[PDB]
């Protein structure tokens, strides 16, 4: 610590404060987190984390950083330069935004406050504020990682249960033992680390009193605003879109001054809102109207022009998504649009999928919403759904996921220990040991846990890592723009025309549904309606499934597996055995496979016209131990269904499932071979191998030395023929290295 | 890298499609021996091999961190000594152990 510039920082407070800046002073004692202010002071010197539960503009954010900021420029211990704040923030605009309105509140005395995002970002010295975003400070744990060069972490909006938020809770008891006084087990002194978690009054209880407390937080402070009337479509007469627009109309006309906040769903409609209030009786308004959108992705939240209250004889309008709700907060509101509509990640944890959907609002978020207009004055909000809508559509899951993406996502924030991390409501630890061995199958770790190049490059895409392996496949088998759609709608005579489109011998299902795509971007003008209905289709879902297929061209280029054709990036006899390896990649290790005599064409008796073979397969397979050996058969809806004279005797499937007369059946199936497989299972764990066996094998050294390699899978693994391997021994380990 | 090319133009020429046992017979034998925990039978097995058939045998032992084939082998030959039968070639068995 240095104790010339402490004095000198001390003495400069004071005179600032006493005789040159106290009238935003009595901006921030206005604010109710002011009264509270000393009392927070001597409950972090007190108790080393704490919990500051508050509603929408309590003031929490601008002022708690503030307050011990100040405290320790007021006195000798604790001293100016041992006080580092980090401040934990969800979103990027409220990092900036929060940021900037408060080095307004610090005037131009010098650099105090600052923040820290990806791409844009200062660092800071001893003495100082930072508003960062949650993966800042899971990044930089990597080098610092029990958080040895902040004196207080506030973790801020803990309440919405983002990942990486759930993510620092749970490392923070692996790391607050050993900085904050615990010497091998036994609490010895005063925890140096301190801790603030700031909450909105959703399930404050999660962070102040449930199972998965201890780490959190145990004193609570509840720090508290002007009625805001509420409206629901009965009382309003709004529609839609351009009816949304009819709306910011009439309020300007009646209801005297004050901020329109316009709550939407995301960009999409973002942008025709803001086009239907800028190139419109609607250009009566234009002019009167100063029209701001607002969302993460765009700079307005960074800027001073929207916390500005607009120029005389014009009214402010802000189109806005979630982030108004609780991160970005602007003053001057006071009507409040709610759409009821916004979007969310579902994680389908037996598809593997990332979906990105239009939901419907929360019950707690369309309260919050309401908040926001009772700040200047007395307010008004305009609920675009019926009051049935409230009690029914609207809710007042981490125990109900497949946890893959998440176990391998936060080994990026340095998260290794997946067992330790606590969340309000835990996962059974059964389920993140079963998404460790399927990440493990797939050779997105390695055996020990630890994460791989490939697992790498799985994090960083932005869908389940099965169907990012599939994609990654894709890219070097040089087929992307048809796995791509395939990898996309999943995160997101009839029987001739059926055998026409499936083009054997390509046996694939896969393959099959591109074909079907490639079809339907084949009939242009009127002949699209007579092919979906010819061929039994479904023209919306092929257009979503060709929609989709742009977006995983676009996620893989930005995460750098794909080259691009001036800056833009595009989706697009075929070699359906390459395909069918590639198809392999991702549904590993479920396998399958057929048995003479009673499976193949020796079946083919009688049954006249619907001919019938009696298929005889159990499951192969390592990483599902359960269904291994297990009898299986075909699914009627598969193709697969009471077919014979297969080419080769092996196949994948997704899903697996018991049905009626306790058939265990395969939903969806693929021809594949030996060859395409023994690659696919040569991940790690699951893939099971020999020693080497006649053919003499020469070794050049310890390790190197290639020799037949008799590879096994699997619980019951199957044998396989041998492959010409070279395995440099590393570790005292004869590893295959390639198939020769 | 020419000298690697001897060795990838066995490998091609030498094709068979026949295949043989995943597990060799002495390894299977080794396995039975350890889950018996008696080796009698295992070790009269290893007088009846040709002394070419020792060096590829004794060399191709499975090692790793656990090590178990390395523990089954020297409780097979502490056990052929209790018998005290055969005295010269369970130590020479031991001995080739060390090489």
């Amino acid at each position: 610590a240095y104790v010339p510039i402490n004095e000198n920082s001390t003495r400069k407070a004071f005179y600032v404060e006493v005789s040159r800046s106290d009238e935003i002073q009595k901006a921030r004692i206005q604010l109710p987190v002011f009264g509270e202010e000393h009392k927070i002071m001597e409950a972090i010197h007190h108790n080393d984390v704490v919990i500051i539960c508050g509603e929408t503009g309590s003031g929490k954010t601008t002022q708690v950083p503030q307050f011990l900021y100040e405290a320790g420029f007021g006195a000798e211990d604790s001293p100016d330069y041992p006080g580092m704040v980090g401040i934990t923030q969800p979103r990027r605009v409220a990092a900036v935004s929060m940021a900037e309105r408060v080095a307004n509140e610090l005037g131009d005395h010098g650099h105090k406050v600052g923040y820290q995002i990806r791409f844009d970002s200062t660092a800071k010295e001893d003495t100082k504020v930072k508003f960062m975003t949650d993966g800042v400070l899971l990044r930089e744990m990597m080098h610092d990682f029990k958080l040895t060069k902040y004196s207080s972490i506030i973790i801020d909006e803990a309440h919405e249960r983002n990942i990486n938020t759930d993510i620092l809770i749970g490392m923070l008891s692996r790391c607050v033992r050993l900085r904050a006084k615990l010497h091998k087990e036994n609490p010895i002194e005063h925890k140096k680390l301190k801790l603030i978690i700031m909450s909105a009054t959703l399930r404050v209880s999660d962070f102040s009193e449930n199972k998965t407390l201890f780490p959190i937080a145990p004193p609570v402070l509840q720090v508290d605003q002007f009625p805001v009337s509420i409206h629901f479509n009965r009382r309003t007469a709004f529609n839609y879109t351009d009816e949304a627009f009819r709306k910011t109309c009439k309020i300007h006309q009646k209801l005297p001054p004050g901020a329109i906040l316009v709550f939407l769903t995301g960009q999409q409609e973002i942008t025709h809102m803001v086009k239907r209030l800028r190139k419109e009786e609607g250009q009566t308004a234009n002019d009167p109207l100063y029209v701001l959108p607002l969302y993460s992705l765009l700079p307005t939240k960074e800027q001073m022009r929207v916390f500005q209250k607009p120029p005389q004889g014009s009214r402010l309008c802000i189109v806005a998504t979630n982030v108004a709700e609780t991160s970005l907060t602007i003053p001057g509101v006071r009507y409040v649009v709610d759409s009821g509509r916004s979007k969310e990640r579902k994680y389908n944890e037996s598809n593997g999928v990332q979906s990105f959907e239009v939901g419907w609002v929360s019950k707690a978020s369309a309260n919050q919403r309401s908040g926001r207009a009772g700040r200047t004055g007395p307010g008004h909000c305009y609920r675009l759904y019926s009051s049935a809508v409230f009690e029914h559509d609207f809710e007042q899951e981490i125990l109900r996921m497949p946890v893959e993406s998440i176990v391998l996502q936060m080994k990026s924030m340095a998260i290794h220990n997946i067992i330790n991390f606590p969340f309000p409501t835990p996962p059974d630890r059964v389920a993140l040991s079963k998404a460790i061995q399927l990440l493990q199958y797939l050779g997105a770790l390695d055996n020990k846990e630890m994460i791989t190049e490939d697992g790498k490059k799985m994090s960083l895409f932005p869908l389940s890592p099965r169907f990012s392996k599939m994609l990654l496949v894709s890219d070097e088998k040089a087929c992307l723009p048809y796995i791509v759609a395939i990898v996309s709608a999943l995160s997101v005579k009839f029987y001739k025309s059926r055998s026409q489109f499936s083009k054997l011998d390509k046996f694939s299902d896969v393959f099959r549904l591109l074909s079907v795509v490639s079809a339907m971007d084949y009939v242009p003008k009127e002949q699209k309606e007579i092919f979906m209905k010819k061929n039994f289709l479904r023209g919306k879902l092929m257009e979503e499934i060709v929609k989709l297929r742009k977006q995983l061209m676009y996620i893989i280029k930005s995460n750098t597996s794909k080259e691009n054709i001036a800056v833009v990036i595009r989706n697009e006899v075929i070699q359906i055995k390459l395909l069918k390896q590639m198809i392999c990649a991702g549904f590993v290790d479920h396998v399958a496979v057929r048995a003479d005599v009673l499976f193949p064409d020796d079946a083919k008796i009688t049954n006249r016209t619907s001919i019938i073979n009696i298929p005889y397969i159990p499951v192969l397979a390592t990483r599902t131990p359960n269904i291994e050996d297990c009898f299986v058969y075909i699914h009627p809806t598969s193709i697969l269904n009471n077919l014979g004279e297969m080419p080769p005797k092996y196949m994948l499937y997704y899903s697996l499932h018991l049905g009626g007369n306790n058939k265990t059946r395969m939903n969806t199936l693929c021809d594949i071979a030996s060859t395409p497989l023994a690659n696919i299972a040569r991940k790690g764990l699951l893939l099971t191998y020999s020693k080497p066996l006649g053919l003499k094998t020469v070794n050049l050294s310890p390790t190197e030395r290639y020799c037949y390699v008799v590879p096994r899978f699997g619980k019951i693994g199957w044998d396989l023929n041998p492959i010409a391997v070279h395995q440099k021994k590393q570790k005292g380990q004869w590893t295959v290295i390639k198939f020769i | 890298a020419q000298k690697k090319l001897d060795a990838e133009e066995q490998m091609n020429k030498f094709k068979v499609t026949g295949r043989l046992g995943f597990e060799s017979h002495f390894t299977k034998q080794l396995r039975e021996g350890s889950q018996s925990k008696d080796y009698s039978s295992l070790l009269a097995t290893l007088i009846n091999f040709s002394p070419a058939a020792v060096d590829l045998e004794i060399r191709s032992l499975n090692s790793f961190e656990p090590f178990d084939e390395i523990v089954w082998f020297i409780d097979a030959l502490t056990q052929g000594l209790k018998s005290n039968k055969n005295f010269e070639l369970y130590e020479t068995f031991m001995s080739l152990l060390f090489k």
